[PDB]
This record gives C-alpha cells, sequence and structure tokens, in this order.
RNA sequence: UGGAGGUAAAGCUACUGAAUGUAUGAUGGCGCCACCUAGGCGUACUGAAUACAAUUAAACUCUGAAUGCCAUUUAUUUUA
RNA sequence: CGGUCGCCUCCUAAAAGGUAACGGAGGCGUACAAAGGUACCUUCAGUACGGUUGGAAAUCGUAUGUAGAGUGUAAUGGUGUAAGGGUGCUUGACUGUGAGACAUACAGGUCGAACAGGUGAGAAAUCAGGUCAUAGUGAUCCGGUGGUCCAGUAUGGAAUGG
RNA sequence: UUUGGUGCCCAUGUCGCUGUGGAAACACCUGGUUCCAUUUCGAACCCAGCAGUUAAGCACAGUGGAGCCGAAUGUAGCUGUUUCAGUGAGAAUAGGAAAGCACCAAGC
C-alpha cells in the first residue's frame, strides 16, 4: 500500500521526534488485528454458522477458523467438542488492508459513529471495538443470516503502555472522541 | 454447645491426652490465663458451663477469648447392645486437653474478678487448672 | 457376563488365527485389519469371522 | 434380651500387593531381576534401569545397583545398575 | 509466547532426553545448532559429557545462511569422525524440523562414510 | 496461504463530494465502486 | 558403611477439611428514602478475600527422626 | 432373624514387606479402531483488564498465576514440554519362543532382557508382543465349531477319536 | 581470560527493579519467486540476504523488595539404663545468597 509506505515515513518521524527514542523501532508498531464473529445458535440452528464464516470470509480474505469451547454449560446448551464461533487474525499487507478499508470505509458509514475512546485500552496496550451491525460492511450482500449481529475488532501493538498506543492510534488518526 | 458445621468423616479414632502440651501453651491474647495440669477428655457441655460461667462473673467491660475447641467427636454405643454389628453413632463432641494447654483467658478488668472468674471456670471443669499470666 | 468379543480370520487360507474385542453398539462396519498369518507366513488381510 | 443389633456396610478389603524395594543398594544383581515394584513411578530409571507394563524398574545389565536422590529440593529419587567395571 | 531461540531449546531438551534414554550403544551424538547467519555442528558423547570432534562456517570462513556451504560443512565433519575412527553416529537437531540446510548437511554426512 | 476462490483483488472506490479513489484489496466487482459517505464525508473526522 | 521409607514429633500462609480474636471489608438481613426500576445513606447484625496473632486431624503434609529392614566390609563362632 | 461370601483402592498397619475383627470409607463383573503404535507440533484450570447479541459464567486479545487443569472410572500413587491436546501414516490390540526375577502351600498370578520370521511409523537412531499403573473375572468333566503332515480294531474307506 | 553454543546440575540457579553493551558472533530485521507451512495467519516452522537495530531477547554491574536456603543454644519425640547418658527434630532466629562444575569455535 502506499499509504503503507506513507505509514512508515510519517510515523517514524513524528513518532521518534514525540519522544525522543533512541531507536526508529522503538516506536510501536501494529501487529495484528484479531476479528472474532462468534455466535451460539450452532448449538441449535448449526446452518446459521456456515453462512457466518462465509461474509467473515468476504471481509478480510482469510477464511475463518471456527473455534470450540473449552467447557460445557447446560444453561446456555452448551457442550465440549462442539464449534461456536470463528476468530480470524490478520497480518502483513492483508492486516493494513483491512485496517484502511475499515476506517476510510466501514466506519464512517456506521449509524451514529459517535466514537467511543481512552475507556478501551486494557491496560497493557489492546484495544476492542465493538460494531453492532454487520450489514454497514460494504463486502457483505442484502441476503444474510436470519439474526444480525456485530463484530469485536480488536488491535494490538508492540508496545506494552496503553499511552504510547494512543500516540500510535493518534498519528494513525484513528477517529474517536479526544483519542 | 460449639460444634463443627461438617466433618468429612462421622467416626474418627479418638486422640489421646496423654503426653505434652501441643500449642496453646502460653497466654497469648489476654494476660491471666486457666492451665491445665491433667490431659483429659472434656466436652462442649463443659465448655459452655465454663463460658456461661465466666460471662456471669465478668462485667460490663471485661472481654475473653475461648482457646480450645471441640474438634473431635466420640461415639457410644446403644444401651443393652451385644459387642458387634459395627461402631456406634456419633454422641457428644470433646475438645482434646493436654497437660499445659491454656483453655480460657480473661483481660481488661481488675485482678481479683479475673482470679474469681477463672476459678469459677475451672471448678466446671474435670481437669486440674492452674493459673498463670502473661510474660511482659 | 457381556460378549464384546470377536474373531479374526484370514483370507487365503480361511483359517481364524486371532481373538480380538469389538463393540457393536458403537462400531457398526466389520473388521479389515492386516495381521500375520501363520499358514501363509506373511502378512494378510483378516476379517471379521461369526 | 437381645433388643436386636444393626448391620455393618463396610467389610470389604483387597489383596496386599508386595511392593516396595527388592533389591537393596550395594546388591550385585543380574540382568533382567526386579530392583523395585510400584504403582507410579515412585523411583525414576536411571542408566541400565528398565521399566515394565506396570511401572516395575528391572536391570539391563551386570552391576551394582545404586540410588541417587535427583530433582528439585532433592524430592525424586533414581535407580541405577553401576555396570561391574571390573576393567582389569 | 516465547521468542524463538527459547523454543528450540525447549525442543532440543525434547531431543536430547531421548537420546540419553534409548542410546545403548553408545554412539557419538552430533548435534547440529543453525542460526540465521551461519549453522555449526559438534559431535559430543553423553558417557563422558565432552567433545570429539567439531566443525563450523567460523571454522570453514564461509558466507552461509545457504544449502550449499550446509554441505561444506557436513564434508568436513564427516572427514573428521572418520579420522577419528567413529562411524557409528546418530544425528539430532539443535531443535530445528529437519530440512533444508539441515537436510543437506545430514546427506553430506552420510555420503562421506558415515552410518546414520 | 493461497489457492483460493475469494481472490483479494486491489479494487479502487470513489466517493461523492471528494472523489478520493482509494485502492483497496476486496474480493468485489473490479470497477469503481462509489461509496456515499466515506471518511472525508463524515461531520467527525473534519468538521468540528 | 550405603540405601529404601514417610511413623513418633511438629506444622498448617505448604494443600484438603475443622477452627479463635483483632483490623480493613465483598455479601446478605435490617431499616429510612427515592424509584417501580436502576438504585442510594446508616446498619443491634451475618460474614467472602487480605494482613497480624494463635489452633485441630487414622483416611492433612512444605518438613521429619530413633528403632527396625535390606545389602556389603572386618573379626569370631556352627556344619547347620 | 438381619447382614456378608469373589476381585481392586485408602486407613487401622506401629516410616522394609506381611498383619485380624459383624473395624472406618468407596468401587468393579468394563471402555476405546481410537482413548492402541509411531513421527511431528503444541501446553494448565482459574482470575484481572478491554469488547454486539451475550447475561456471574459461551468465544476473542493481553497479562498474571506454579497445579487447585487434564490424564474414560472408586481411591491411592504418578505425571505440568510429561504419561495432557492436535495432526499425518498405520494396525505390534503380531507369529514361535524365552535366559533371569517378583510373589506364592498348591493351582494359578506379575515383570522381562534376548533370538528367528514378516510388518507399521520415522531421514535415521530408535519405538511397537495393547492402553499412566493397580479391579473388568470361573478349575475340571461333558458336548459343539474351524483347521490338521496323527490313529482308522484283517485290508481300502467311513464311523469314531487325537 | 571474553563472547557464542551445549551437557551436567535443579532457586544460595528464581521473579522483579535500575543502568551499560556490541569488534566478531547471538539476535531482532528485510521479502515470500523457489524447498517447506498455518486446524487461519511467512505469527510460528522453512527458505535467501544483512539494509536498519540495541526496545527486546541475550551478556555484564548494582539492587537483600517478593521467593529460596539457614548456624550455634534450647526443646518435643526415641534407645537403653536411669528416674540420667547418648541420639537428636519441626517451628523460630542471627545470617548467607544477585549461582556453580566441565567441553568446544573465534579475537585473545
Ligand atoms: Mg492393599
Ligand atoms: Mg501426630
Ligand atoms: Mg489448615
Ligand atoms: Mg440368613
Ligand atoms: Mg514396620
Ligand atoms: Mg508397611
Ligand atoms: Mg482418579
Ligand atoms: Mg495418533
Ligand atoms: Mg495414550
Ligand atoms: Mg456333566
Ligand atoms: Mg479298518
Ligand atoms: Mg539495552
Ligand atoms: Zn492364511
Ligand atoms: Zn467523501
Amino acid at each position: 500500500n502506499n499509504l503503507k509506505a506513507h505509514y512508515q515515513k510519517t510515523i517514524a518521524k513524528e513518532l521518534q521526534k514525540s519522544f525522543a527514542f533512541s531507536s526508529i523501532m522503538q516506536v510501536p508498531r501494529l501487529e495484528k488485528i484479531v476479528i472474532n464473529m462468534g455466535v451460539g445458535d450452532a448449538i441449535r440452528d448449526s446452518k446459521f454458522l456456515e453462512s457466518a464464516l462465509n461474509e467473515l470470509h468476504l471481509i478480510s480474505g482469510q477464511k475463518p477458523v471456527a473455534t470450540k469451547a473449552k467447557n460445557a454449560i447446560s444453561t446456555y446448551k452448551l457442550r465440549a467438542g462442539q464449534l461456536i464461533g470463528c476468530k480470524v487474525t490478520l497480518r502483513g499487507e492483508r492486516m493494513w488492508a483491512f485496517l484502511e478499508k475499515l476506517i476510510y470505509v466501514a466506519l464512517p458509514r456506521v449509524r451514529d459513529f459517535r466514537g467511543l475512546s481512552l475507556k478501551s485500552f486494557d491496560g497493557r496496550g489492546n484495544y476492542t471495538i465493538g460494531i453492532k451491525e454487520q450489514i454497514i460492511f460494504p463486502e457483505i450482500v442484502y441476503d444474510d443470516i436470519k439474526r444480525i449481529r456485530g463484530f469485536d475488532v480488536t488491535l494490538v501493538t508492540s508496545t506494552n503502555k496503553d499511552s504510547e498506543a494512543l500516540a500510535l492510534l493518534r498519528a494513525l488518526n484513528l477517529p474517536l472522541v479526544k483519542g | 454447645m460449639l460444634q463443627p458445621k461438617r466433618t468429612k468423616y462421622r467416626k474418627p479414632h479418638n486422640v489421646s491426652y496423654e503426653g505434652k502440651a501441643k500449642g496453646n501453651s502460653y497466654v497469648a491474647f489476654g494476660e491471666y490465663g486457666l492451665v491445665a495440669t491433667k490431659g483429659n477428655w472434656i466436652d462442649a457441655r463443659a465448655i459452655e458451663s465454663a463460658r456461661i460461667a465466666i460471662s456471669k462473673c465478668l462485667g460490663k467491660t471485661g472481654k475473653m477469648w475461648i482457646r480450645i475447641f471441640p474438634h473431635m467427636s466420640k461415639t457410644k454405643k446403644p444401651l443393652e447392645v451385644r459387642m458387634g454389628s459395627g461402631k456406634g453413632n456419633p454422641e457428644f463432641w470433646v475438645a482434646v486437653v493436654k497437660q499445659g494447654t491454656v483453655m480460657f483467658e480473661v483481660a481488661n478488668i481488675p485482678e481479683s474478678q479475673m482470679i474469681k472468674a477463672l476459678t469459677r471456670a475451672g471448678h466446671k471443669l474435670p481437669v486440674t487448672w492452674k493459673i498463670l499470666k502473661r510474660e511482659e | 457376563a457381556v460378549k464384546r468379543s470377536t474373531r479374526l480370520g484370514c483370507n487365503d487360507c480361511r483359517e481364524i488365527n486371532y481373538l480380538t474385542f469389538k463393540n457393536v453398539k458403537k462400531n457398526p462396519e466389520k473388521l479389515a485389519l492386516n495381521k500375520f498369518c501363520s499358514r501363509c507366513r506373511k502378512v494378510v488381510v483378516h476379517k471379521e469371522v461369526k | 434380651s437381645k433388643k436386636g443389633v444393626g448391620s455393618t456396610k463396610n467389610g470389604r478389603d483387597s489383596h496386599a500387593k508386595r511392593l516396595g524395594a527388592k533389591k537393596a543398594d550395594g546388591q550385585m544383581i543380574r540382568t533382567g531381576q526386579i530392583i523395585y515394584r510400584q504403582r507410579g513411578t515412585r523411583v525414576y530409571p536411571g542408566v541400565n534401569v528398565g521399566l515394565g507394563s506396570d511401572d516395575t524398574l528391572f536391570a539391563l545389565s551386570d552391576g551394582l545397583v545404586k540410588y541417587q536422590k535427583f530433582g528439585p529440593k532433592q524430592g525424586k529419587t533414581r535407580v541405577s545398575v553401576v555396570k561391574h567395571k571390573l576393567d582389569a | 509466547m516465547k521468542t524463538r531461540t527459547e523454543q528450540r531449546r525447549l525442543r532440543h531438551k525434547r531431543i536430547v532426553k531421548k537420546i540419553r534414554a534409548t542410546n545403548h550403544d553408545n554412539r557419538v551424538v552430533l548435534m547440529v545448532i543453525k542460526s540465521l547467519n551461519h549453522i555449526s555442528v559438534q559431535a559430543w558423547d553423553f558417557s563422558q559429557n565432552i567433545v570429539l570432534a567439531s566443525s563450523s562456517s567460523l571454522a570453514l570462513k564461509l558466507k552461509n545462511g545457504n544449502k550449499d556451504n550446509a554441505k561444506l560443512v557436513g564434508q568436513d565433519i564427516a572427514d573428521k569422525l572418520v579420522k577419528l575412527k567413529l562411524t557409528n553416529v546418530v544425528f539430532d537437531t539443535g531443535g530445528s524440523k529437519y530440512h533444508g540446510r539441515i537436510a543437506a548437511l545430514a546427506e553430506a554426512a552420510r555420503e562421506r562414510g558415515l552410518n546414520f | 496461504k493461497k489457492d483460493f476462490h475469494f481472490p483479494s483483488q486491489s479494487v479502487s472506490f470513489k466517493c461523492a463530494s471528494c472523489s478520493n479513489s482509494f485502492t483497496i484489496e476486496s474480493t468485489l466487482k473490479q470497477k469503481e465502486i462509489t461509496i456515499d459517505i466515506c471518511g472525508k464525508c463524515h461531520p467527525f473526522y473534519i468538521g468540528e
């Protein structure tokens, strides 16, 4: 991506000057965006899950691996050995493609993108974005599951301090309230 | 009546009271204490009698601690029953008091009432009691 | 006692040379293993025999 | 009057397996002789000592048996058969 | 969860434990360790806990990290072992999958008179 | 990994008001699909 | 002289249960309000968790003997 | 009269092994074509934080945590790079045996180096004669089934046996 | 002697905090077109190269905070004979402790 080279030059220079980092790679670097479209109807309406996967596929270009629970609960009808939920972890070029596509196409199409920040870092530098609806994502046809759901896009960074993660977010211009 | 809320085993082997003093040997919460001079099995009934005696002869501001606790149970076969057919059912709970264990301690009221209070507590117990004070 | 045992016989000399176990309720398909045969003195397919 | 008596419910016990050490330290031993019978590896195997289908330690060569304490806080036991090593 | 070097050490510990448990004929143990730049090789003896023979890219003075130089390293280590009169060896990797450079080194050693 | 039926192809996206033809890899139609609200067409990102 | 062990004892911040007091205190009971649902201020009191000090156990052990047992070395004795 | 009668695990059992009572607690008369064999890869439960449906607790990411997780099961012992989880290929859940030992009144039981034949995994070293280990089992007689280089009551068969 | 690799060991070897370092090497790192790979991700494994790098890891110095180890005296249990001679724990404590033993390759 041309903006990926732009990320390289711009993040390097600005971040380097902002904290007098003694090495260019001391600046934070983003690693992997996990996407987790999981649903419990596969205990009963297994068919739904299959369709879920395909839509997830259509958004990222990586086929989703379906995850299995590590316990069993009667109230949730859960039992061990079943697949309830798919997770995808994008890296390299494809991850930056998805990130840019999200911030520029998917996110500003959000019904009321008022944003949420400062109250999302986990204290170790991560960040989770809870999407409410899937239809807003451009890579989805109108025909879909009878139930509509959201997303749990999360982020990681090389640094462990949430403030430096916020600094990278501001350098990337991720559009949230005051952050 | 002090009684354990639950026990893993209903019928355990009895615990000997012969020997020296394992723990609860020195007054460490109050400063006067009722020491034993003869190991014996004393049940929760004697504790309640002794504790009620101390409380009645206590004042409005005295404070007390009960060290020993009836952890171990004991059984008793029903009357007119010939030997055999298993162990009897648990009947009463007893605390194991060895020679040298401090059973009751008192503080926060003048010495004479405390000496008298320990005397009435020890007359309710089978063991031969003795008064001790706390090291400075 | 329950009878979960089964017999495995060769498919060349039709001799029964092995005694094994099988769950008819769980595993529905007949065993088709390959074991040593004393007669043929080689490895050969052994199938379940009534 | 007998008054009758209740019934006991637990009077069952199993045969005692004669486990434990068989060959003591310093005793000469030939191959294939049992050195330690156990349920679960209470004594680890070392050099010239094998294992069975019952976690039984048996020798693999002639020599003198020898126990050595090892492992965290010296809580693990290990047995070995130090070969005759006569070597003229 | 870790870094590459720690995982290789863990796998190497697995291989060393297995070899010391089953190597009954007391063969010399040829541990090869591959790095990002170079790959070195040393023939230890777990009975004496010493090194009998050694070979390395530093010793052979090559810009290594290629499958080509792995053949040269294998030839050198096999020549040293033959001079040492040891031919029954066990070959283990430093904890890396047997492939590429590792496979080339092993085949070069095998083709130069080694028995493994 | 590769050998997929869903090819990640660099598709361009146009927008109203500001053209801003962003080229992004996706498994869609190979033409200039126009988006009605992009990043630059949002009161939050630019515009108080 | 070497070794195997987990008893006596002791310990329970080294586990599993039982269990005392003090201090901070989840929790409920109890109120008084507002609010019909999200709750709030004190609780005659119950008591999670943590810290300090003290306890109990055949089927508890972070520990832990002596005796006894096995084998070997030396000296002596008996042909069992 | 009631209860029990075989096998396995713990305590009583007094730190080798063994040790009884109508002493104290429990289980078994199996399960698995994978939960076996091999090669490779991999490592808890819980808790804290952050996140649509989703809630105290489904799934995700990071960190912490030295076993409270798993090891089909009743307990005991063992085992956290293991004996736990996943994948690929397979059927050694082989044939004929078996020096030497454990424990035993006998009958029976348990471990097993090593040899020959032909295989499976693996580059090879090596491993595989069922499973992390201990319960899951019943003598002799009688008759039935399959194979067979033995017998066939004068001889050839057959019957009937071995 | 120092760096790198490895075996033996299995905290007086740990966890953490503060600083310093790279010549060669160790490492991150640069890319997935080749061999090879993801229950999906060149993250990992595997390739072919050293542009950048001392944040890491790694290696040195300090740090007694957590964890670990723990003397002597005394005591409880034991063996005998005594109602005293040995044997001697556990707990607690002063305190130690920022690993140690060998082999190999390079400048030394
Ligand atoms: Mg037994
Ligand atoms: Mg005791
Ligand atoms: Mg306790
Ligand atoms: Mg009867
Ligand atoms: Mg004994
Ligand atoms: Mg015993
Ligand atoms: Mg169990
Ligand atoms: Mg398998
Ligand atoms: Mg298994
Ligand atoms: Mg008959
Ligand atoms: Mg005839
Ligand atoms: Mg540094
Ligand atoms: Zn045949
Ligand atoms: Zn626009």
